């Protein structure tokens, strides 16, 4: 089950790719801004800055240099400031990026190389494994997690009380379908019987509240009888 | 008074809204300045009135437009104007021109602001103060707990 | 900090005063107008998503149900209050209160509300009691209060049966702690330095934004009115191109430094998204991440252009 279940949300992580192009925007945005920003660069050398011609071929050819060098100031004056506002754009944009590939980096590292405890860090659910896939100018990562399904109603009781004394379980919850009491792990509902090898000891019934009555089943004293 | 007007006291040009003002002014004050250092307040030359001089209405126009692929309708926003100066709802935007406000609730497709959004639904572009999710009493109880009885192994795409 | 004001300046109108000549003149510095704007754009919509990030975590709007049965632990302080107009906490009112134009320059409003920031945290805490940490990975699956605790506490290493048998004085703990925390809100307002701090500088700039439209730059006039009036056109040029050189350049600087600032703040929402994340929605094991001490569970209150966390730690 779980092995289809795997192999169907690969199925549809192809089909969301191949359908919807949406998907990859951050890297289309990416892309996108700094073609604009040098869309913009290309278009500042049309601007004249108030100098007669903004083509500075014109300049030279109708004036001479020393008409011509205010000319050529106000260009380069204007054309040097459009090209510090591109760089200082683009260090700013690249130090945006530098921090998504860290980001990158970590869940490499955190998330395909291990499995991470951090919660939603690697994709909603419990974090099982997750799987690499190069992109262009980025990463993309599918993140394999484990959502519980269907669930249940159950009365539960902190500890129960068998001779006085208060059984807490060792790793699960105490529950009760309505007639008997179990203990089940929490994230998946496995009742067992309440053994004295699932739970654990401590103190007796009078401090603990909420604690419910409950025979605690020995497993060594059939076998003494026996 | 209370119109936009291209105003010229002793060769002070400005354009704005002159109004009867409420200031204190002392016998020898010419005119009111600000905050800011603009000017906000004038004497008039030929009377003894004082003139508060507020700027013409201005604001940003923004156009919201489900795609062309769509449908070619669309809704015009005027940022921070009431609706006077200019399908007309106002909002803390600004005036929404073009939609209609709809009062069942909806997730969030085109962010006009202030908690209201725009969609293009069965057509009418719309205006919906937006939906945060289905709204869950959760069954909690001091004895009652939920157990998982099986699961979904779910693959999902991050991208950086 | 999750976010700032979004604030968006029309050069062409701070630059140049409804003034056509002067427009004309700006015409001939390109798109830098266009590209300022664009910039501006870019970190309003930042704002929004910042806080989208942070606050919407939560599949449903969670509700805590009408009995509080908490196995003792109160959290009346930092549950909503129905009766006040906004549904906001106790505790949430009190950051609020602690946290404190006309020239092309106005503040768009945010996307979400603070009523709709106040449901989403409202949303986050109403999950995280009734469902432990199970709202986070899937649906919310109710567990005893009592008995949450007693899962986070062997997360950090103490059997269960300790809390169950300390239970009434772990939550007199519990509760007396979070009376302390309205106590040291309402003495001192410095504890929302960070969050004043971001408003403080956003002021800052503006405020010095506007001052510079005061400067001359070398020209016989800063009032673009005034030199229209005195002079003819062709003299009136080279005044006015000094003023545009100087106010162009003084918005450019604004922006740069905003571009800056919004990444700071990007970088704090972050942070704050993945302290949602790890220590509202879940248990963090990371040392420090969430509170000095072994973390418990943590509950978010929403603050003006920020949030806030209250740790709870053993
Ligand atoms: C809860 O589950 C328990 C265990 O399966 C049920 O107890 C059993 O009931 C069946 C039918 O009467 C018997 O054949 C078994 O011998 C019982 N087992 C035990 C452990 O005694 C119980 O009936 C179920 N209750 C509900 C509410 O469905
Ligand atoms: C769990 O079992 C204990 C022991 O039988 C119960 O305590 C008894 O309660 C009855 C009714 O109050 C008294 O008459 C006995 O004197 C009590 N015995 C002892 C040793 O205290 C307890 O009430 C039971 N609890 C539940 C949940 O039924
Ligand atoms: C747990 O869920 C899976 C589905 O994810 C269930 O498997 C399905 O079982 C029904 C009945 O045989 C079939 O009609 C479906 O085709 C099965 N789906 C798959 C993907 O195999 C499984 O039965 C569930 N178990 C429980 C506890 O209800
Ligand atoms: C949780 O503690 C708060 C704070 O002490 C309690 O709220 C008070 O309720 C009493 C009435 O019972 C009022 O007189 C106070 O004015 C309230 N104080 C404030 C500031 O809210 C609250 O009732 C306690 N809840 C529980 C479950 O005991
Ligand atoms: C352990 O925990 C705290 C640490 O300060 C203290 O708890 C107090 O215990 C006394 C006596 O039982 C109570 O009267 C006080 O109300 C408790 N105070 C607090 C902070 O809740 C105490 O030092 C230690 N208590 C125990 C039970 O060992
Ligand atoms: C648990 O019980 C409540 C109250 O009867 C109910 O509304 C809720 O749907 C139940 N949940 C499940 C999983 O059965
Ligand atoms: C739960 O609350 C009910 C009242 O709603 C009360 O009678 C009962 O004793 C409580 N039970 C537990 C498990 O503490
Ligand atoms: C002319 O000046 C006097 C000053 O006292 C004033 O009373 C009168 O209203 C003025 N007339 C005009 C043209 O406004
Ligand atoms: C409109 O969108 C659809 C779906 O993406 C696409 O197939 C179609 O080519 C688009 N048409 C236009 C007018 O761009
Ligand atoms: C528009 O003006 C009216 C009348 O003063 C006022 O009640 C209303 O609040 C204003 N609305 C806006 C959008 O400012
Ligand atoms: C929506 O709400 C308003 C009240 O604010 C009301 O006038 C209108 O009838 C409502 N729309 C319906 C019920 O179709």
């Amino acid at each position: 089950l779980i092995a289809n279940q795997f192999n169907s949300a690969i199925g549809k992580i192809q089909d969301s790719l191949s359908s919807t192009a949406s998907a990859l925007g951050k890297l289309q945005d990416v892309v996108n801004q700094n073609a604009q920003a040098l869309n913009t660069l290309v278009k500042q050398l049309s601007s004249n800055f108030g100098a007669i011609s903004s083509v500075l071929n014109d300049i030279l050819s109708r004036l001479d240099p020393p008409e011509a060098e205010v000319q050529i100031d106000r260009l380069i004056t204007g054309r040097l400031q459009s090209l510090q506002t591109y760089v200082t754009q683009q260090l700013i944009r690249a130090a945006e990026i530098r921090a998504s590939a860290n980001l990158a980096a970590t869940k490499m590292s955190e998330c395909v190389l291990g499995q991470s405890k951090r919660v939603d860090f690697c994709g909603k659910g419990y974090h099982l494994m997750s799987f690499p896939q190069s992109a262009p100018h980025g990463v993309v990562f599918l993140h394999v997690t484990y959502v519980p399904a269907q669930e249940k109603n159950f009365t539960t009781a902190p500890a129960i009380c068998h001779d006085g004394k208060a059984h807490f379980p060792r790793e699960g919850v105490f529950v009760s379908n309505g007639t008997h009491w179990f203990v089940t792990q929490r994230n998946f509902y496995e009742p067992q019987i309440i053994t004295t090898d699932n739970t654990f000891v401590s103190g007796n019934c009078d401090v603990v509240i909420g604690i419910v009555n409950n025979t605690v089943y020995d497993p060594l004293q059939p076998e003494l009888d026996s | 008074k209370n119109k936009c007007v291209n105003f010229n006291f002793n060769g002070l040009t400005g354009t704005g809204v002159l109004t009867e003002s409420n200031k204190k002014f002392l016998p020898f004050q010419q005119f009111g300045r600000d905050i800011a250092d603009t000017t906000d307040a004038v004497r008039d030359p030929q009377t003894l009135e004082i003139l508060d001089i507020t700027p013409c209405s201005f604001g940003g126009v923004s156009v919201i437009t489900p795609g062309t692929n769509t449908s070619n309708q669309v809704a015009v926003l005027y940022q921070d104007v009431n609706c006077t100066e200019v399908n007309v709802f106002q909002t803390r935007a600004g005036c929404l021109i073009g939609a209609e406000h709809v009062n069942n609730s909806y997730e969030c497709d085109i962010p006009i602001g202030a908690g209201i959004c725009a969609s293009y639904q069965t057509q009418s572009i719309i205006a919906y103060t937006m939906s945060l999710g289905a709204e869950n009493s959760v069954a909690y109880s001091n004895n009652s707990i939920a157990i998982p009885t099986n699961f979904t192994i779910s693959v999902t795409t991050e991208i950086l | 900090p999750v976010s700032m004001t979004k604030t968006s300046v029309d050069c062409t109108m701070y630059i140049c005063g409804d003034s056509t000549e002067c427009s004309n003149l700006l015409l001939q510095y390109g798109s830098f107008c266009t590209q300022l704007n664009r910039a501006l754009t870019g970190i309003a919509v930042e704002q929004d998503k910042n806080t989208q990030e942070v606050f919407a975590q939560v599949k449903q709007i969670y509700k805590t149900p009408p009995i509080k049965d908490f196995g003792g632990f109160n959290f009346s302080q930092i549950l909503p209050d129905p009766s006040k107009p906004s549904k906001r906490s106790f505790i949430e009112d009190l950051l609020f209160n602690k946290v404190t134009k006309f020239n092309g320059l106005t503040v768009l409003p945010p996307l979400l509300t603070d009523e709709m920031i106040a449901q989403y945290t409202s949303a986050l805490l109403a999950g995280t009691i009734t469902s432990g940490w199970t709202f986070g990975a899937g649906a919310a699956l109710q567990i005893p209060f009592a008995m949450q605790m007693a899962y986070r506490f062997n997360g950090i290493g103490v059997t269960q049966n300790v809390l169950y048998e300390n239970q009434k004085l772990i939550a007199n703990q519990f509760n007396s702690a979070i009376g302390k925390i309205q106590d040291s809100l309402s003495s001192t307002a410095s504890a929302l330095g960070k969050l004043q701090d971001v408003v403080n500088q956003n002021a800052q700039a503006l405020n010095t934004l506007v001052k510079q439209l005061s400067s001359n730059f070398g020209a016989i006039s800063s009032v673009l009115n005034d030199i229209l009036s005195r002079l003819d056109p062709p003299e009136a040029e080279v005044q006015i191109d000094r003023l545009i050189t100087g106010r162009l350049q003084s918005l450019q600087t604004y922006v740069t430094q905003q571009l800056i600032r919004a990444a700071e703040i990007r970088a704090s929402a972050n942070l704050a998204a993945t302290k949602m994340s790890e220590c509202v929605l879940g248990q963090s094991k990371r040392v420090d991440f969430c509170g000095k001490g072994y973390h418990l569970m943590s509950f978010p209150q929403s603050a003006p252009h920020g949030v806030v966390f209250l740790h709870v730690t053993y």
